[PDB]
DNA sequence: GGCCTGTCGGTTTGGTTGGTTCGGGGTATGGGGTTAGCAGCGGTG
DNA sequence: CACCGCTGCTAACCCCATACCCCGAACCAACCAAATTAGACAGGCC
């Protein structure tokens, strides 16, 4: 995997993130630790492989505080459709509850701070992962909006953050995420991006809640199943309702393509089609 | 206010130039000559040409193809944002209205017999030139004035004339609605 | 005026000359549609248009490549059936302009259009001369070539013109299969009292034209079973709104068909290939009325397009294939010759000599109409997307549903994204499907194929001729290396697979007839209210934290739907006497055609079915119904027979009790392990009591035989393993010896070592180790390692369990299937010894990139069709889905290895099956089979286990082993290049385990055997 | 041979590659073909 | 029952076209790539 084995760089983050509880994904030697200790932090570290454990409890042991050290892999925290059933798998209710953390409403603040670094081969598994559970309201988002630090890949970094001003890279990623949190760049490692991802307080709405995503995610994963087509023909196939009346409310004209849509436009679109009054039905949406 | 009017086009190929250049030329030493001929003789010189004269020409193409590459790139990125869709609108539109015109040319080009003519129309052509008249307006507005004087009488052979174009155009129509069986073309049949 | 008419008239030359002007001027995919277009052109007689493609590809460089000589043989013969002499020499003018070869079907060609233009007898000898020096044979000619019997006819009437004694070969006498086992059953040495129906000739002839004309429909209308009544103005708007929707519909569809076809017309007038033949095969009115009955019972949850597409080319290909048979004449030589078949079956009429259905059927022939191959697969998928889209595209509606001014399309296609891959779905218009569901439409419609047959099915003479008079049906169900496995069946000997045509035959004979008693009680549960503890389904009033709900909520609907389609049938055959027609997978075990109504199905459907003809019960009828009662409650399993009956007689108040009130008594019924079939079972106990005589009643009701673990039966036979013999009551003994306990018991210690161990599965297993969960693992991991297909029954068996933490059910059946692996493998080490040489000898022979084939002991040839990465894809305007072509490329060496044991057990169970069959039905016994069980009746259930018995121990007691051994041995250690890998296969292939000291003959003594 | 890694009608869409046909590019004056004006009517929806 | 457009005719004026070659655009058959994610044995690579 990826580790933090420079001390410069360890420090460098250690004011970055000081700039609360912190916790740490996948220590390894324990460097980004040790410089988060030395600097006056509390600690949380979920490990994934075992052998780093021993050499942080050591650092540990040597402040004896209030660090603490769990065999854990964060990426691999509540399991869908799973029976929980491993010892890295865990439940962030059993965790926080253990680590003392309560949760806070949505309109909170940021009640804790996870940092660490994607998987060099899981940026996407991990990006897909964490956008359901937090549309969902579940896992860490169940206790609040988290505040989420974590290094990516260059390539992942720019699709992420692409818009309509650079469309071959526009994708349901970047709408899902460029609406759900406030993405900035912290520090750029050569290239590896460290993305700070804040949810955003009016992500939810009165016609979008963590009730409906479901459909939001299927009229997403829907359009861009051809993304070259008119948004209009998409949608003769996700609604009842009149197409171009929808788009039309949304203050699009008939020609507007898909890419052309930014991510408040895509968001506009769904709960303009949830809000429609008069109609029997207003989604198509039976999948398992 | 056309756009396409404005949009860089294409540069001559080499034979074209070629031809664009010495066009002029036997145009002055043979100024009787149809253009037909000349076009002629100028391809056949052009055949004749050494292919080392013709990479002069074609070089001169490529360059102007580079040129024209710029210029076309810059005008696209020069237009407004939708500078794709408008693009769109006017390639769509010219190939659409391109053929159109083809189809058009082609109906024009088919030789289905005349309809027949009515009895006014008979004596139109039988009357219309010794009719006073300084316009063919005039003169055929007395045409129907003399027409509309007329009486039964003397309406007789004109109708008897238009009956028998009648059957005419029955059978013509018979024999060349057939022949366009033959060719495969029975949407020109009448339809009942 | 002659001036202008003259004028006129000039231009009018003019213009004649202008038109005169104008007249003036290796197997592929694409040549697969080519070759399939001129071939379908011959059946619509749209020779021009065929002929004006050929000769366009011909004139182009880089076409004339692509053209065959069979498309050029193609279009000759079409000239040939007009008549068009010059035409077909322009294209043999082009077949020699081209270079290449003419060839015999060139020939037949050339002499079928002299013969019917009767040209001279010089141009016809010149051409016979010609034929001469060219090489040819003039017998090869009416037996390579596949002709018409109107090309046949004219060819004879052009031969008898030069050589009038000029004979066809002397037919057809056919040869009689000579096999080991089959040997005593088509020998005329021996006494036969094959049975009869009990139907007269006069009934069976008119059962026969209701089942023609409903093949000829191809469409089959049963009431619905129930719910009829509904509020009186809500049905009654719904009704009218979809009948005019339909009404709407149809036009639209109709004037869509003949737009397209136009289309396409346009499209052959350019140089493109088009579908345009292919929807000029078919009836427009018929193909409006197929869209309009697929449109009706499309499932309101949508179906896969491409699937869609599938059901649209095969509905197309079969009412093709009926409207070439009407209308060339196969259908009145199929009335004549099957109503001379009819005397063998029919009570009041006799045969000349005893013989088999097959035997009989083609000694009256046999022509056996004509073969057509279906089309290759891009010409389907194309056709079945031209057809999904043009319905999607006509059929509007408005949205308004309960001033309608909006038209919004009917069908609606979205996507799944579930599957990494998002696959194209076809969804109809909610306001549709609730349309549908208010209407409370009292009527369902079935294909003729998926109704059982109203009449004796055609007896199996060739692996395309079978089960439905008119319409094709594959001798073998496996679509996965159908082109191999067809072939092979073909290649083979015509005399190697007789015994399975008679045994498909035997099968298809058997006269059925439903249970009044049991369809009214059914009925009135599913009628009323549902009872899901009897296996009724209840209605979605009965439906139940919303994502559960709404879970059941769909099962609950699925089922309902299954129940409903079922006992629909059920009651539109309830005063009918039907035949079912069975079909063979690839392992040769044999399977229902109609799969809603069938033997094969649930207790219910096996509880509604009993046998149309009946047999008076005799000395032990009465004694083998009770002791299948007992059978059947499942509460003597480990009893021996004597106690079973004792038993019966104990509990023969709550029989007659439960017969008379079966809902309204004490219900004794409802506690048996099968309520329905032990029910129906008292009904007939009862009558039979009651009668004057029980021992001649004549009893209908069929009486079951099951082999425990068939599988693990033969391989205890194939290792002579005593151990194995004694576990699965192979030795003999007077009580049943039950494997799974003993199973269960050294599972059992295992699992005391690994809980032991502190293992978390094998704590949470302890005390759940029982038969019905070991018998059912077993019986998996014998018939079944990989595929879960049963493995997710075992789970559900467990998760039937309460007192069982359903997270480990996964993880459960895991654990117990590796621990009843195991377990076999050490209590039957010669089992082991077998499995572990099948297994590696398929291993190392898939290595080689060849497939595993065998034989089985009755002649037939078995392959496993295992194989992957094989894939083409189609484009129409726009989804693009793709397909799976027959060309493979490599073999799955791990299917493969996995698969073979199972597989060739699979074909022994279905030899002896066969053996069996055959056998009992000389002594006249009508014998069915499902899956492990046979059937009979209840005066003849011991002449039933003579013969199972008999032919088990005929079966086993040549060397299967030994001449597997040899077999694979020729089959695969033939390659001279490498030699080292067919030394390897060869020292593995001849490791044939020495066999036990068992005695197969105790088989024959073995009371237990089957029970 | 030894070690490491992937797995138990692959889906539809669309991106590149090897080929082959199609047409836009240049033109000239001479020929055709053209709306206007008024009435009549075969043909079509 | 209403609506079209073609004849009858002219008029001077308006409006497209065969000889030719060059190469950029563009339409088929085929192969391939992407999107997406949560413990044993056999195959592939070094």
């Amino acid at each position: 995997k990826r580790y933090v084995t420079d001390r410069r760089l360890a420090e460098t983050l250690a004011q970055i993130y000081l700039g609360h509880l912190l916790l740490e994904c996948n220590p390894g030697p324990g460097i980004l630790t040790q410089a988060l200790l030395e600097a006056g932090a509390k600690v949380v570290a979920l490990e994934s492989d075992k052998t780093f454990i021993p050499h942080l409890e050591s650092l540990g042991k040597n402040l004896d505080g209030k660090l603490r050290v769990i065999h854990c892999d964060f990426f691999k925290l509540d399991p869908r459709s799973g029976g929980v059933i491993k010892p890295p798998a865990m439940s962030s209710r059993g965790l926080f509850k253990n680590l003392g953390i309560e949760a806070v409403p949505w309109t909170a603040d940021i009640p804790l701070k996870v940092v660490g670094m994607f998987p060099s081969r899981g940026e996407k598994r991990a990006l897909w992962k964490l956008a359901y559970d937090l549309y969902s309201c579940t896992s860490i988002y169940k206790f609040g909006r988290i505040e989420v630090n974590m290094f990516i890949g260059e390539k992942e970094f720019q699709k992420l953050m692409a818009d309509p001003g650079n469309p071959d890279l526009y994708h349901v990623l970047s709408v899902i995420w460029q609406l759900a949190c406030e993405i900035k760049v912290l520090h750029m490692e050569p290239k590896l991006y460290l993305i700070q991802m804040i949810p955003r307080q009016n992500l939810f709405t009165k016609n979008l809640t963590p009730m409906n995503y479901n459909i939001f995610f299927h009229l997403l994963k829907h359009c861009f199943g051809r993304r070259s087509a008119t948004v209009i023909d998409h949608l003769r196939s996700l609604t009842p309702l009149d197409a171009r009346d929808i788009l039309m409310q949304i203050g699009k004209q008939e020609d507007e393509k898909v890419v052309n849509m930014h991510p408040q436009d895509f968001k506009t679109l769904f709960e303009t089609i949830e809000r429609s009054k008069d109609c029997a039905y207003k989604w198509l949406y039976d999948e398992t | 206010s056309s756009v396409l009017a404005s949009s860089p086009k294409k540069p001559v190929s080499s034979y074209l130039r070629f031809s664009k250049e010495q066009l002029p030329i036997f145009k002055a030493q043979n100024p009787d000559a149809k253009t037909t001929e000349l076009i002629r003789r100028i391809a056949q010189r052009w055949r004749e040409l050494p292919d080392s004269k013709k990479k002069i020409y074609q070089d001169a193409y490529r360059a102007e193809w580079q040129v024209y590459k710029e210029e076309i790139s810059r005008f696209k990125e020069q237009l407004t944002p939708s500078q794709i869709m408008s693009l769109e609108k006017e390639i769509m539109d010219k190939h659409l209205k391109r053929k159109a015109m083809t189809k058009k040319k082609e109906l024009t080009l088919l030789g289905k017999p005349k309809r027949p003519r009515s009895a006014y129309n008979v004596y139109v052509a039988e009357r219309f030139q010794e009719a006073k008249g300084d316009s063919p307006q005039e003169k055929l507005k007395t045409v129907k004035e003399n027409w509309k004087n007329l009486s039964d009488s003397e309406k007789e052979l004109y109708i008897q004339h238009a009956k028998e174009d009648e059957t005419r155009y029955h059978n013509e129509m018979k024999s060349w609605e057939e022949q366009m069986i033959e060719v495969g073309r029975k949407d020109l049949l009448r339809r009942t | 005026w002659a001036k202008i008419l003259e004028k006129d008239k000039r231009t009018q030359q003019m213009r004649m000359q202008r038109l005169k002007a104008k007249l003036q001027m290796q197997l592929s995919g694409q040549q697969q549609r080519l070759l399939a277009f001129f071939k379908c052109c011959l059946l619509t007689d749209q020779l021009p248009l065929a002929h004006h493609l050929l000769v366009v590809h011909h004139g182009q460089r880089q076409k004339r490549k692509l053209l065959t000589l069979d498309m050029y043989n193609a279009v000759m013969l079409g000239w040939a059936r007009q008549g068009a002499f010059k035409e077909l020499v322009y294209v043999l003018f082009m077949v020699k302009d081209a270079g290449l070869t003419p060839d015999l079907l060139s020939y037949a060609a050339a002499l079928q259009c002299m013969g019917r233009q009767d040209q001279d007898a010089g141009t016809i000898e010149r051409c016979l001369e010609q034929m001469s020096q060219e090489g040819l044979k003039l017998q090869a000619l009416f037996t390579a070539v596949l002709l018409s019997e109107e090309d046949r006819a004219t060819v004879l009437k052009a031969v008898h013109k030069v050589k009038p004694t000029f004979s066809l070969p002397p037919q057809l006498p056919p040869p009689v299969n000579t096999s080991k086992l089959l040997r005593d059953v088509y020998a005329k040495d021996g006494r036969v009292s094959y049975p009869k129906l009990h139907l007269p000739l006069k009934t069976l002839q008119c059962l026969f034209e209701k089942q023609l004309h409903m093949e000829l429909a191809s469409r089959v209308c049963v009431v619905s079973v129930e719910k009829p009544t509904l509020p009186s103005k809500e049905v009654k708007h719904a009704r009218k709104t979809l009948k005019t929707l339909r009404d709407q519909w149809e036009k639209a569809l109709c004037r869509a068909l003949r737009e397209t076809k136009n289309r396409l017309e346009r499209e052959v007038y350019e140089g493109r290939f088009s579908l345009y033949p292919f929807l000029c095969l078919l009836d427009e009115r018929e193909v409006v009325r197929m869209l309009l009955q697929v449109l009706q019972a499309l499932p309101a949850q949508g179906e896969s397009f491409t699937t869609l597409a599938r059901e649209l080319s095969a509905r197309t290909f079969s009412r093709h294939v009926v409207q070439r048979q009407r209308v060339s004449g196969q259908v009145q030589a199929l009335q004549n010759h099957y109503r001379k078949y009819l005397c063998l079956l029919a009570s009041d009429a006799e045969v000349p000599e005893p013989c088999l259905p097959r035997q009989y059927w083609e000694a009256l022939g046999a022509p056996e109409a004509l073969r057509e191959q279906p089309w290759p697969l891009p010409v389907q998928m194309e056709l079945g997307k031209l057809l999904a889209e043009m319905l999607v595209q006509a059929t509007q509606m408005p949205c308004s549903l309960d001033r309608s001014s909006r038209l919004v399309p009917v069908l609606y296609h979205v996507y799944s994204f579930r599957n990494v891959q998002q696959i194209g779905i076809l969804k109809p218009h909610p306001a549709y499907v609730q349309l549908l569901e208010k209407a409370a439409e009292p009527t369902l419609t079935f294909e003729a194929v998926d109704v059982p047959m109203l009449c004796p099915p055609l007896p199996w003479t060739s692996p395309h001729s079978g089960a439905f008079l008119l319409s094709p049906t594959k001798l073998m169900r496996t679509v996965e290396g159908a082109t191999q496995h067809q072939e092979l069946l073909e290649t083979c000997p015509p005399t190697a697979l007789h015994g399975a045509l008679d045994a498909l035959t035997q099968l298809g004979n058997c006269a059925w007839r439903v249970n009044g008693r049991v369809l009214d009680l059914v009925l009135q549960l599913f009628q009323a209210k549902g009872c899901p503890q009897l296996g009724v389904p209840a209605p979605p009033s009965e439906a139940p934290e919303l994502a559960h709900c709404q879970k059941v909520a769909r099962e609950m609907h699925s089922l309902r739907a299954e129940a409903l389609y079922r006992l629909s049938l059920a009651q539109h055959l309830r005063d009918r006497v039907f035949w079912l027609p069975h079909n063979m997978d690839f392992r040769g075990r044999t399977y229902p055609c109609p799969p809603h109504f069938n033997h094969l199905g649930s207790d219910v459907a096996r509880a509604l079915l009993e046998f149309a003809q009946g047999r008076p019960l005799g000395p032990h009828g009465l004694d083998w119904l009770k002791i299948h009662l007992v059978n059947l409650t499942g509460l003597k399993k480990r009893e021996p027979l004597r106690k079973r009956l004792a038993f019966a007689e104990e509990v023969m108040d709550d029989i007659l009790d439960s017969a008379d009130q079966p809902l309204t008594g004490r219900k004794w019924w409802m506690g048996a392990e099968e309520p329905w079939q032990t029910l129906a079972c008292c009904m007939e106990v009862a009558n039979a009591v009651r009668a004057s005589d029980p021992a001649a009643y004549v009893s209908h009701l069929p009486v079951h035989q099951d082999g425990s673990c068939n599988g693990l039966q033969h391989y205890a036979a194939l290792g002579r393993d005593s151990v194995g013999a004694a576990s699965v009551n192979l030795e003999p003994s007077d009580v049943p010896q039950d494997v799974y306990s003993g199973v269960a018991a050294q599972v059992e210690v295992f699992r005391r070592q690994d809980a032991q161990r502190g293992m978390r599965v094998a704590q949470v297993l302890e005390g759940f180790i029982t038969r019905k969960v070991v018998k059912q693992t077993v019986m998996t991991v014998v018939y079944g390692v990989t595929r879960y297909g049963g493995r997710l029954q075992i789970e559900k068996r467990l998760r039937e369990l309460s007192d069982f933490p359903q997270e480990f059910v996964w993880e459960a059946s895991h654990y117990l299937v590796r621990q009843v692996f195991k377990s076999l493998q050490e209590m039957f080490s010669g089992t082991r010894a077998i499995q572990h040489w099948l297994t590696e000898s398929a291993r190392l022979i898939s290595h080689m990139g060849s497939v595993v084939e065998w034989v089985t002991p009755l002649g037939v040839p078995v392959i496993q069709p295992y194989r992957l990465d094989s894939k083409v894809k189609q484009i129409g305007g726009s989804i693009t889905y793709t397909h799976n072509g027959d060309i493979s490329r490599k073999p799955n060496t791990r299917k493969q290895k996995n698969g073979f044991p199972p597989n060739f057990i699979h074909s022994l169970d279905s030899s002896h099956m066969m053996l069996t069959a055959l056998h009992c039905y000389r002594k006249g016994l009508t014998f069915v089979s499902v899956h492990d069980c046979y059937w009979t009746h209840a005066a003849d259930v011991s002449v039933m286990n003579q013969v199972c018995r008999e032919q088990f121990v005929r079966l086993h007691s040549e060397p299967i082993l030994q001449d597997l051994s040899r077999f694979l041995v020729k089959r695969f250690c033939s390659e001279p290049q490498k030699i080292l890998e067919a030394s390897q296969l060869k020292e593995t292939l001849q490791a044939v385990p020495k066999p036990g000291a068992f005695d197969l003959e105790q088989v024959k003594r073995s009371t237990y055997f089957f029970s």
